[PDB]
């Protein structure tokens, strides 16, 4: 619970030809790439993105409390 | 400094973390020592035996409160790790801290010779006083690089054997250049772990263990390696090595004093916070501990039933939540159509896989005979220990615009529901607690266009400021706007549950809450 | 068992063993591998896990090694038996007590051996150095 936020990243690789073939028009106009996260192997991966290894710490909320 | 889900295992709510040990008299009148993962400060605390020692006869339970945490932690480092063995050469930093008072007296005890670290001059003076087998050339500056050269030169440079380091950045690499061949390392501090700085590998030619000794393990798994350093503990206590360190003790209301001493870190020592005083009697066998004044706040019993009506609503699962967190273990929730969407199955299935015996009903509670239907369930899960009534149907539009069928329809779940839950509660409810309805400040400030809403509103006030007359609970909550899920800005869901909660234990019938704008 | 082999060229053992092994880790790992290959190696880990290195290239080179490792508890070693020759005879005993009770117990196998003659040791360590020899 709580947000966390990304502190650090072992390796995210980019490939924008497989991005490109990865991608598929849906029903609609829109476009749409399938996403896949494996908590085991510590490994998400999309379209032509994949990011490994990725650590996120909590950052202490704002308390700014705007509403009394 | 430090983020409360650190910790490991699944506390909720970030709620009462403080606290590690303590030292009072066990359910049957004896006194003990224990060591818990976390909500140590408090009058009272639940612990398995496992993690309890015996306090002997001659120590009182102040000096006992100082023991657990440091020389567990000594005892792991050094000896199940570490494998000392007599004659070698330890540097062992921040001596006057209680971790390095404990790894002192268990080097001691081997014959081993031990250099330590130390900020003042008072408190060498104080290690020099304790144990007197510290020569003058065995004490070296913590709050600088100087300890590396008088360890290397007073070593012939050959170095250290064991390192129960504690500092960071410079100060650590400065620790590693003092192994020699075989050497280990003990690594209990926490920062450059967290922030993942760079070990050159080189120091690995030298045969050398880097250990990375975290005790918080063991007060949550690793339970079989537990007993090897409870016997260690134990086997010291019965030999003599395990001495209590000096304690500064400071009572239970005053125990920001104590929190602001030990922040200005002139203390040497342990800090401890006085509960209650120690008798005479060595098995007093009391009943209950002298009470206290505390901030009220809501739990429920892990044998009752609770039924939240409109459960599945937006609010109800957050509602629910609220209550899972605060120790409800059985729930009812109501819906005509039931799980009907993918958030509601997700929260259904994570509450059911923590252990929650939650249960979805259709049951209307606009009939009586559902009411009394839902209320049977709720008993075949337990006694029914609190009724909240979350249920809404809308029909907004002017009054050119309504109709009698509107009204109808908008305060049969409202209305209806409340009459029928009050009549079957008073009938086959006696262990119920808690009777809470969900208004709107539509009914106290009024807004047009929900003449409906707010004539159901209004009535369920009435009914709980009936039961209240008659000494039996009800509490009816005027809300604003709720956000995440007139003039008032919506509220967030995270200041709603703060004000329940603050609601549910006042003495008043009616409250109301909301967000002015601007 | 079939599934307990991966590909030591590639770094794609890490997912082999985090796969099968539950996502935990493995609790003993004893690398001789390169750079690439010795990270991918730490992070197939698990918590009391031990790291018993034996190569020299990473520590040779004093390539950095991240110390979020620790958090988990674990024991990084350093494994270097030419230690033993130059001192800790003491020390040395134990091993040669472990491996002559493997000899007696029936653990301690010989290993397949290809035999080159004295005449032809030229041979012998050019055959070495291919890198196909088995044993
Ligand atoms: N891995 C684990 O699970 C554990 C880790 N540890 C860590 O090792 C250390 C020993 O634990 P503990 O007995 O609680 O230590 P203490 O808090 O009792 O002592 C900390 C030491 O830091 C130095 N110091 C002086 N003033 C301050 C100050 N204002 N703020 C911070 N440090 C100051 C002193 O050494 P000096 O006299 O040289 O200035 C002092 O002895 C701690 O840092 C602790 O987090 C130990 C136990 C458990
Ligand atoms: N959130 C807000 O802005 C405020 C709301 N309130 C009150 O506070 C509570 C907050 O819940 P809210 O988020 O509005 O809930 P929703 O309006 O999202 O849904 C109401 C819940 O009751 C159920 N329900 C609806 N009709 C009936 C019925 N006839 N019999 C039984 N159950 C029924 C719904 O499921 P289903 O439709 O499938 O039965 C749902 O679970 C409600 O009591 C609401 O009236 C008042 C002030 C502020």
């Amino acid at each position: 619970h709580g947000l966390y936020l990304p502190t650090r990243v072992t390796a995210i690789h980019i490939d924008p030809a497989t991005h490109r073939q990865k991608l598929y028009t849906l029903q609609d106009k829109a476009q749409v790439a399938d996403v896949v996260v494996s908590r085991w192997l510590r490994v998400t991966v999309a379209g032509g993105v994949h990011i490994s290894g990725l650590h996120t710490e909590s950052a202490p909320r704002r308390q700014q409390e705007q509403q009394v | 400094k430090l983020s409360p889900d650190a910790i490991p295992g699944k506390w909720t709510s970030q709620d009462s973390l403080l606290g590690m040990e303590f030292s009072g008299r066990d359910a049957s009148g004896k006194r003990v020592m224990g060591l818990v993962p976390a909500k140590g400060l408090a009058t009272s605390v639940l612990l398995s035996p496992d993690f309890l020692w015996d306090v002997p006869s001659n120590w009182t339970l102040e000096e006992a409160a100082s023991v657990p945490v440091v020389y567990s932690t000594a005892y792991y480092a050094l000896v199940v790790r570490g494998r000392v063995r007599p004659g070698e050469t330890l540097l062992i930093h921040s001596g006057s801290g209680g971790v390095g008072q404990a790894a002192i007296a268990i080097a001691l005890s081997l014959g081993c010779r031990v250099f330590t670290t130390v900020g003042s001059a008072e408190k060498r003076a104080y290690l020099q006083a304790r144990f007197p087998q510290l020569d003058s050339t065995s004490f070296a500056n913590s709050r600088d690089t100087s300890f590396e050269q008088h360890v290397l030169w007073h070593t012939g440079g050959k170095g250290v054997d064991l390192v129960l380091n504690s500092l960071a950045e410079e100060k650590l690499q400065a620790s590693v250049r003092c192994l020699a061949t075989h050497g280990r390392f003990l690594e209990i501090g926490k920062f450059d772990l967290s922030q993942n700085h760079p070990l050159g590998m080189a120091i690995f030619l030298k045969n050398v263990t880097f250990h990375g000794v975290l005790l918080d393990a063991f007060f949550n798994e690793s339970s079989a390696d537990w007993r090897e350093v409870w016997a260690l503990v134990q086997a010291g206590i019965r030999d003599g090595v395990v001495r209590p360190l000096k304690c500064t003790v400071f009572h239970g209301a005053q125990v920001e004093d104590a929190f602001r001493y030990m922040a200005q870190g002139k203390h040497i020592g342990k800090v401890v916070v006085q509960v209650l005083a120690e008798e005479p009697e060595a098995v007093l066998k009391g009943a209950k501990p002298k009470l206290m004044s505390a901030i009220s706040k809501t739990f429920c019993p892990a044998h009752k039933s609770y039924i939240i009506a409109g459960g599945l609503g937006g609010f109800g699962l957050e509602l629910a939540q609220w209550l899972i967190q605060r120790g409800v273990q059985k729930l009812v929730l109501t819906s005509r159509s039931g799980i009907r969407t993918g958030y509601q199955a997700k929260q259904v299935r994570r509450w059911r896989r923590q252990g929650v015996q939650v249960q979805v009903s259709t049951s209307n509670i606009s009939s009586l005979e559902g009411a009394r239907g839902l209320i049977a369930e709720a008993a075949q899960l337990g006694p029914v220990g609190g009724v909240f009534n979350l249920a809404v149907v809308l029909r907004d539009g002017l009054l050119e615009n309504q109709t009698p069928e509107f009204f109808q329809d908008v305060c049969k779940p409202k209305y209806s529901g409340t009459l029928n839950l009050d009549r079957v509660t008073r009938e086959a409810c006696p262990e119920l607690d808690y009777f809470v309805v969900f208004s709107s400040v539509s009914c106290g400030r009024g807004n047009a266009g929900q003449s409906n809403y707010g004539f159901a509103n209004s009535a369920m006030e009435r009914i709980c400021e009936k039961r209240r007359h008659e000494g039996l609970p009800g509490l009816a909550v005027q809300w604003g706007a709720i956000g995440d899920v007139s003039g008032t800005l919506p509220q967030r869901m995270a200041s709603c549950l703060e004000v329940l909660d603050l609601f549910l234990n006042q003495p008043h019938m009616v409250l109301s809450s909301f967000v002015l704008a601007e």
